[PDB]
RNA sequence: CCCAUAGUAGGCCUAAAAGCAGCCACCAAUUAAGAAAGCGUUCAAGCUCAACACCUCCCAAACAUAUA
């Protein structure tokens, strides 16, 4: 699922990623967001391959990770998963997804006035 | 005479021994003329600097523009340029002594009040013009009141009596609690640490 | 240009503490 | 009375005429 | 609250008005996030609390009909604010990149071409200043700029 | 580089870290304190001798008019001694309930201006106001007896 | 627009809505401007009667109204 | 629209009171100086006298007037062909009470001018208000 | 947000300069609008304000939530 991937702020929109072709004038930084939208691994990639030590063990090392952009995921993969790791971000539900019961819960905190348009 | 009188370039008397330029004539807080005396407003220096003639006239021009004398009088409280600021010779070498006289300064320390006003007028009719003024100044200046500039001294009593850190420069400093004076002027023991250099530190404590 | 980070701020204040208790210690 | 508080008006409007001149 | 019921006929009708919960905890507040020991208790995360000053097309409400404080009037609009962008008010609709914390609006900034040297760099707001004053469970504070 | 110049000249670092320790801390209170709790006598004098002097009154929304044409009004009301009031209802909200008319409290509010009078010539008030297709009859009280519109019709014919 | 009977109940309680709309629009200060308009005010759960010359009949009892919607939404049928 | 004036009824059409301050509207000057001619019949001659005119929209001319200024009036009532320049501490014409007081009840009069005051000190303390204002000193 | 009549086209100088070309007084009417604080006109007429009535190519990757 790493097209549903969440960046915090504004970076889909500041965050700049920057290569060269050697070419002279082949300068080509591109946004997060328009990168995101030519692969939707390469952010994620990019990331975890900044992350890694900066060595000759970090391309076998990304020749470890195997990047998937939906649920999607082969089948000669599935059957060597063993472990699946918690997220490290808690999802914060939405209006929609709270029950009834959570909405009652939580006190109505001030009377509007009866005549009041909305 | 309710207006600014003419400030010359240089006195009629010269001053023919050259002087060195004596920098703590801008350091610190000013002695001389800090306080009003028959004023009602003025341009309170916030930081020192050097007045050129250039600069009187664009106070005695800009200000005598903008002035009712049937209603407002001012005077000066800076005296004329007698500081005789040298260059030597434009693309010249180093040596040959000390240039000849280009062009006389006075030193306006901070809290100098330079300009003061008086009359039947109103803060708020002067803020106008003397804001003007207090931005075409070469160092950072304001204009201030009576009551304005015992309001902002009661602040600084107010932020000197109020913070509760127990850290302050003049604990630290005279104390010489962490082997600081090593790093310290021997003016921050008297500056207390509000002033770098000509600057000066409102919001520090 | 160089910064003062909060492991400075934290060291530089501890070294205030242990000056503060010397100066105590000293004064009898 | 009446001419009073028309006076301290007038007095304020002459207030706010002499502090609206740089405006 | 009332409504505005047309078809050329126009009328008002008064329908259904609500109330607050009958025991404040903190009476003689002020503001109703006052009122409830909430001061710096709530994030743009809970929804619940963002939508009681929320009209039903999605724009705050004012601080009069409210009767928040300036500060929590400022906090809770723009908790609202980064809240329709995270996509946690769906239903406040007049008739896609993920996101959360965003300062901005999001068609308004322009990328960071050149991120400056190490003692001069051009970060990136996450997050609202406005918000600094929580109550942070952890040592280090929020950063606010990543 | 010399101790006074004019640029804010770069402090050693140990003198950067004493002004950073040394900053000003305001205090914090543990709740914030904000989140804790001559004319007008004119008026009460002049307008409480006009509540003693009239013993018919009404009153209009006599906002809706030109300069000269409530010169107009002016002068035709001045043909008669009934006289014309423009003056807040902020203090004649207190003047009503001080001079017990109950039956007023729902009367006087927006733009309104008094008819104060003694003689009737109401009716041919109303005469002026039927020529202008506006600014209606507002009801009065005469000698503590409310005088709607149907009954201005009554009382003024 | 060719007439406007404005209507209010001020014996009974006081509607201040239309009261309001009849002092600031329903005056002579936009028929200084809208010359064919031709208003006329009663008085006596308020009613505003608008008279289209083309097409239409647009009746607005305005007691729990605001003068701002009663105002924005008269001239959304001027505009039409 | 509306004018107004302070042509004096000594000359009827000058020019330049009238010419140009009228040729915008669109006027015709001879009915103006007629009708002002008989406004100057009709009273004292030799006087400046206010206009109300209303040039309707249909283009007809509707000219009221009522008593004469308060200038030539007060001036001419002291002698004063021209008056005082500083109106602060010059004098040239004295005047007692009761010349104001019957000058005053023939002027709280008309509607046009809008003198309209029911007593006479809301009058005479207007026109002694501008009696400060020139050179005229108030005896008694 | 409104809201603006009247002594008056304040006197003198000025072709007239009217609150607004300058000097001086700057009183006054209603409940209240300055002999006027900004546009504006040769001058005017018109517009607002105070006050009344509602109130060479960027350069660690990154990351705001777990107890110091
Ligand atoms: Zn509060």
């Amino acid at each position: 699922n790493t097209r549903h991937i969440a960046f915090s702020g504004n970076k889909w929109e500041q965050k700049v990623y920057s290569s060269h072709t050697g070419y002279p004038g082949g300068f080509r930084q591109v946004t997060a967001a328009q990168l995101h939208l030519r692969d939707p691994v390469a952010i994620v990639k990019l990331a975890i391959y900044g992350m890694l030590p900066k060595n000759l063990h970090r391309r076998t090392m990304m020749e470890r990770l195997h990047l998937f952009p939906d649920e999607y995921i082969p089948e000669d993969i599935l059957k060597n998963l063993v472990e699946e790791l918690p997220q490290p971000r808690k999802i914060p539900k939405r209006l929609d997804e709270y029950t009834q019961e959570e909405i009652d819960a939580f006190p109505r905190l001030w009377t509007p006035p009866e005549d009041y348009r909305l | 005479k309710p207006k600014l009188r003419f400030i010359e370039r240089a006195p009629l008397v010269p001053k023919v021994r050259r002087e060195p330029k004596n920098l703590s004539d801008i350091r610190g807080p000013s002695t001389e003329a800090t306080e009003f005396t028959e004023g009602n407003f003025a341009i309170l220096a916030l930081g020192g600097g050097y007045l050129h003639w250039g600069h009187f006239e664009m106070m005695r021009l800009t200000i005598n523009r903008s002035m009712d004398p049937k209603n407002m009088f001012a005077i000066w409280r800076v005296p004329a340029p007698f500081k005789p600021i040298t260059r030597k010779s434009v693309g010249h070498r180093m040596g040959g002594g000390k240039g000849a006289i280009d062009h006389y300064v006075t030193p306006v320390k901070a809290g100098r009040l330079v300009v003061e006003m008086g009359g039947r007028c109103e803060f708020e009719e002067v803020q106008g013009f003397l804001d003007q003024v207090a931005h075409k100044l070469p160092f950072a200046a304001k204009a201030v009141s009576r009551g304005t500039l015992e309001k902002m001294r009661k602040d600084q009593e107010e932020r000197e009596r109020n913070n509760q850190n127990p850290w302050t420069f003049e604990r630290i400093a005279t104390a010489n609690m962490l082997g600081i004076r090593k790093v310290l002027s021997p003016y921050d023991l008297t500056h207390k640490g509000k002033y770098w250099g000509k600057f000066y530190m409102p919001k520090r404590v | 240009p160089r910064f003062v980070s909060l492991r400075a701020k934290q060291n530089m204040i501890r070294r205030l503490e242990i000056e503060a208790e010397n100066h105590y210690w000293l004064s009898m | 009375s009446r001419e009073y508080w028309r006076r301290l008006r007038k007095q304020n409007i002459w207030r706010h005429n002499r502090l609206s001149k740089n405006k | 609250f009332r409504e505005v019921v047309e078809t050329t006929i126009i009328e008002g009708r008064i329908t259904a008005t609500p109330k607050e919960s009958p025991n404040p905890p903190n009476p003689s507040g002020q503001c109703p996030i006052c009122r409830w020991n909430l001061k710096h208790k709530y994030n743009y995360d809970d929804v619940l609390l963002l939508s009681q000053f929320i009209r039903p097309h999605g724009g705050m409400l004012p601080r009069k009909i409210t009767g928040l404080c300036q500060e929590e009037h400022r906090k809770i609009e723009e908790c609202v604010k980064m809240a329709h962008r995270a996509g946690l008010l769906p239903n406040h609709r007049p008739r896609q990149l993920n996101r959360y914390l965003t300062r901005w609006a999001p068609g308004s900034v322009k990328p960071i071409y050149k991120k400056g040297p190490r003692w001069n760099r051009v970060r990136m707001p996450v997050g609202s200043p406005l918000l600094r004053d929580n109550v942070c469970y952890s040592r280090t504070p929020w950063k606010l700029y990543h | 580089s010399k101790a006074v110049t004019r640029h804010r000249r770069v402090m050693h670092f140990q003198r950067q870290k004493l002004m950073a320790v040394t900053e000003y801390i305001p205090p914090k209170p543990a709740i914030h304190p904000s989140c804790l709790p001559g004319l007008i006598r004119l008026l009460r004098r002049e307008i409480a001798a006009v509540f003693q002097d009239n013993r018919m009154i009404a009153v209009c929304q006599n906002v809706a008019l030109s300069a000269e044409d409530k010169l107009l009004m002016r002068h035709q009301l001045r043909k008669h001694k009934i006289l014309m009031k423009v003056f807040p209802n902020q203090v004649l909200k207190p003047f009503l309930e001080d001079s017990k008319y109950q039956n007023l409290l729902p009367l006087f509010v927006g733009h309104n201006m008094l008819l104060v009078s003694e003689e009737p010539k109401v009716k041919e008030m109303v005469r002026i106001l039927r020529t202008v297709p506006f600014l209606p009859l507002l009801g009065g009280c005469i000698d503590d007896t409310i005088l709607s519109r149907q009954g201005f019709i009554n009382y003024s014919k | 627009v060719k007439q406007v009977r404005v209507q209010f109940c001020p014996f009974e309680k006081n509607v201040e809505s239309t009261r309001t709309f009849l002092q600031t629009v329903s005056s002579e200060k936009v028929r200084s401007t809208n010359l064919n308009c031709s208003v006329i005010a009663d008085v006596r759960e308020p009613c505003v009667d608008v008279l289209f010359g083309d097409g239409h009949r647009l009746i607005m009892r305005g007691a729990h109204l605001t003068a701002l919607e009663m105002l924005t939404a008269f001239a959304s049928h001027i505009r039409a | 629209g509306v004018i107004r004036a302070i042509v004096r009824a000594g000359l009827a059409m000058p020019g330049p009171p009238l010419g140009p301050v009228l040729g915008q509207r669109g006027v015709s000057i001879n009915q103006f100086c007629k009708e002002f001619n008989e406004r100057t019949k009709d009273i004292k001659e030799g006087i400046p006298l206010p206009t109300k005119i209303l040039v309707k929209p249909d283009r007809t001319f509707e000219i009221k007037i009522g008593q004469p200024t308060v200038s030539y009036f007060l001036k001419a009532a002291a002698g004063i062909e021209k008056g005082a320049r500083q109106t602060g501490k010059e004098v040239a014409g004295l005047v007692t009470l009761k010349h104001v007081y019957e000058i005053a009840r023939i002027k709280a009069q008309d509607e046009a001018f809008a003198l309209q005051d029911v007593p006479l000190s809301s009058v005479v303390r207007s026109i002694i208000g501008s009696a400060r204002s020139l050179g005229i000193r108030v005896v008694k």
